């Protein structure tokens, strides 16, 4: 996975 | 008129042709006027959009760079190189327009009371400059590594001294000041302190969710779950 | 350099920028020797995304200005907006057609020819879908004049299990029913295609089964939504 | 609407 930012 | 360049905005949306709706957001922005809750979004999604395009072709090209550097052909090699370029100078033209509207426009007229709005633009100007550190090597990385910390703290400073934690503003200045941390400052306990301080805060006041607010608060909670069980 | 040019168009491709992709593959084209299999297939899928997308923004704009008087105005300007766009893509493409691919096909590749012919009739189809009075009669001629020389070509020297000719005989049968408005001639075209092709499904290999076959369900389930 | 080849 990769880091998740505001979607 | 301005309301025929939002309904226009509206129209690329719905026709995913952001690059038109970008055009036409920043055309309403550079009316001197301030933007509504919905403006700000259309705003917000248009660019989003057109520089995520760029980005997520970034990812791809440098992931077969890579791969093409391994197998040693320099033709191929450098094409590939110069492909990578060609979208970085695109994406970096994408920030310096939104930065610029940002500074130019709408930080600016930001009232000494419109803290929600000082610290949505405020996260939206730490977004861009991490996009552009994102791809940025060496000096011209550092300094826009410390325009987007500056950018970040001002708006995290604003936002815990005049906004609900469970806001989704709020929530999600965290999520992505978190992932700034962790991404390109490279600081995995500063992500960690920030982003469970953030959830637990909201946590604590979750009988403070709205019809409004729920969706849009509970997914970033969410969100900063997944990144702390990812990061821890 | 050919081959670095086919690379860039790979490259585009998988990072979803279909305008360079189609950039790449027409100067491949305009190097004015014929394309590959390899190279005729990126520079279909290229131009098929391209204007694809305009495609999809049109039908949506031209569904809200339906469904929806300052605002229809606006409407109809974005609309023509996209619609020009649309027709300076597939001006592009029938320039490339008319003027390298369909020109530099030899007396016998008759499989190109059948494949830039039916292309031919494709992109006038899809400037037909934007057109109205005596612009649309104009290019829903020619699409017509493409689609049947490249029929004829077709029936001579392609067996019906060819999946380029169930393809054409496909976009054929759409652009009867759904430009010239005769769906009895949609009809016939598409079923006459199907059972033409049952003939000789047993001697298909694996992978021929699977295009054709895929094709025979496209026509079949046109013509179920037909009648 | 009708499918064309995809
Ligand atoms: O919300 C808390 C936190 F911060 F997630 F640990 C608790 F675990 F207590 F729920
Ligand atoms: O769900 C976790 C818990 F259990 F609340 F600590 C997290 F901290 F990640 F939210
Ligand atoms: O296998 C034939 C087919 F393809 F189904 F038509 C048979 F007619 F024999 F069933």
């Amino acid at each position: 996975l990769r880091s998740c930012s505001v979607t | 008129d301005r309301e025929q360049l939002v309904q226009k905005a509206r129209l690329a949306e719905q026709a995913e042709r952001y690059d038109d709706m970008a055009a036409a957001m920043k055309n309403v922005t550079e009316l001197n006027e301030p933007l509504s809750n919905e403006e700000r979004n259309l705003l917000s999604v248009a660019y989003k959009n057109v520089v995520g395009a760029r980005r997520s072709s970034w990812r791809v090209i440098s992931s077969i760079e890579q791969k093409t550097s391994a197998d040693g052909n320099e033709k191929k090699i450098e094409m590939v190189r110069a492909y990578r370029e060609k979208i970085e100078k695109e994406l970096e033209a994408v920030c310096q327009d939104v930065l610029s509207l940002l500074d130019n426009y709408l930080i600016k007229n930001c009232s000494e009371t419109q803290y929600e709005s000082k610290v949505f633009y405020l996260k939206m100007k730490g977004d861009y400059y991490r996009y552009l550190a994102e791809v940025a090597t060496g000096e011209k990385r550092a300094t826009v590594v410390e325009s987007s910390e500056k950018a970040y703290s001002e708006a995290h400073e604003i936002s815990k001294e005049h906004m609900q934690p469970t806001h989704p503003i709020r929530l999600g200045l965290a999520l992505n000041y978190s992932v700034f941390y962790y991404e390109i400052q490279n600081a995995p306990e500063q992500a960690c302190h920030l982003a469970k301080t953030a959830f637990d805060d909201a946590i604590a006041e979750l009988d403070t969710l709205n019809e409004d607010s729920y969706k849009d608060s509970t997914l970033i909670m969410q969100l900063l779950r997944d990144n702390l069980t990812l990061w821890t």
